[PDB]
């Protein structure tokens, strides 16, 4: 349910996401780095399926961050794919990949694979 | 990198 | 090039996706399904990164799609993260996770994991 | 699934 | 270090892991499915780099499960690639690729991903 | 068909493989990486699914190369998983994680996931 | 299927 | 690394 989704959530590394889920099924918010300061933060965007099954299954969502702002540019940029499951204690359980611009050549190594769940903190 | 915790 | 990405491209499954890349980083548009259809079509919204590097390298991008419209709802979601390469033959390399929303005891299979390259042909 | 090939 | 990946290690699922890491880097042993009886064991095979690095860094190892045995056969291979972390708490952490044999067609979605931590029990 | 992941097979990268897959699932072999070399050469281990099915469907497998011989250690393995598919262009078809051995702090990003198509030419 | 939890 | 292409 968009409510559930909107707020702010942490992640075991200690990284922020800040998210408004919108009645149309869009996602859109910031993400910010695991402590470090105010200009660790970055856009996202992204999509759920607005409408869920009743049955105590999760939420399909993902999104996206490019690690490009007005201060740093990692020329790379991350997507991350999960389901959302409310309660008290409501979780975003993800899988991302993180793929870097590589040359030709490095392109065989320019995917990460990782898995985070986030908690949510405030509406 | 942003994704990953504070440094040392 | 830059706004290269902006376009139709299609994929090996016979998927097609056409992109508007901003100035700013974003990724808008909609992707469309098997037979062309007229409503397998989904929004998708994503992201790239509008200042690449400048040793040849390609721009990383990802984007996401729910798998519902006003007609369907297949309760999962794909995300594909890669990175385009322009030129004569521009593509778009990606790697993807596709999760389907499931109950607790079905969550360790809720994820497929493939790969796709996308061309303007 | 939408994301595969036509059912045909 | 050989001796402790040898030994018996459970994941968060319930499912066993019984494996011998021999002196060149050989991995052995068998997988049982969370809980259900014996005949839910099915060989496995991997290897291990048997001089990690000195310092407090993981062994990195990895092994295939293809499951069939003499009594099932769900015509799929997993195979976990992770790293071995020692300690009086020794975990190895994974992230694993389950392939299943599906037709032509199919194949775009014939494979899964996911993550086990494993905990050792026994030597 | 069944034995016939038996052989030399080839990646898009250069790297050699080769195999004997025993009548009971066990797979067995060296990897060898760039330029062919000398030692180059891994050692790799496997399973493979001995009685596939019977809808022409691909012969699920998997293997392990632990990046260590008497030459090299790279402390890190890599796990391929995908299937086989034989006839007149036989192919194994598979996605691989490449998994290094890091402290804590780099244990975020120590996994790599790809992709390879691996065949007799 | 043999890597996941106990059925229902 | 040895999994990737020559250096050449």
């Amino acid at each position: 349910a968009e409510a559930g989704i909107t707020g702010t959530w942490y992640n075991q590394l200690g990284s922020t996401f800040i998210v408004t889920a919108g009645a149309d099924g869009a996602l859109t918010g910031t993400y910010e780095s695991a402590v470090g300061n105010a200009e660790s933060r970055y856009v996202l965007t992204g999509r759920y399926d607005s409408a869920p099954a009743t049955d105590g299954s999760g939420t399909a969502l993902g999104w996206t961050v490019a690690w490009k702002n007005n201060y740093r540019n990692a020329h790379s940029a991350t997507t991350w794919s999960g389901q959302y499951v409310g309660g008290a204690e409501a979780r975003i359980n993800t899988q991302w990949l993180l793929t870097s611009g590589t040359t030709e050549a490095n392109a065989w190594k320019s995917t990460l694979v990782g898995h985070d769940t986030f908690t949510k903190v405030k509406p | 990198h942003p994704q990953g915790p504070p440094c040392k």
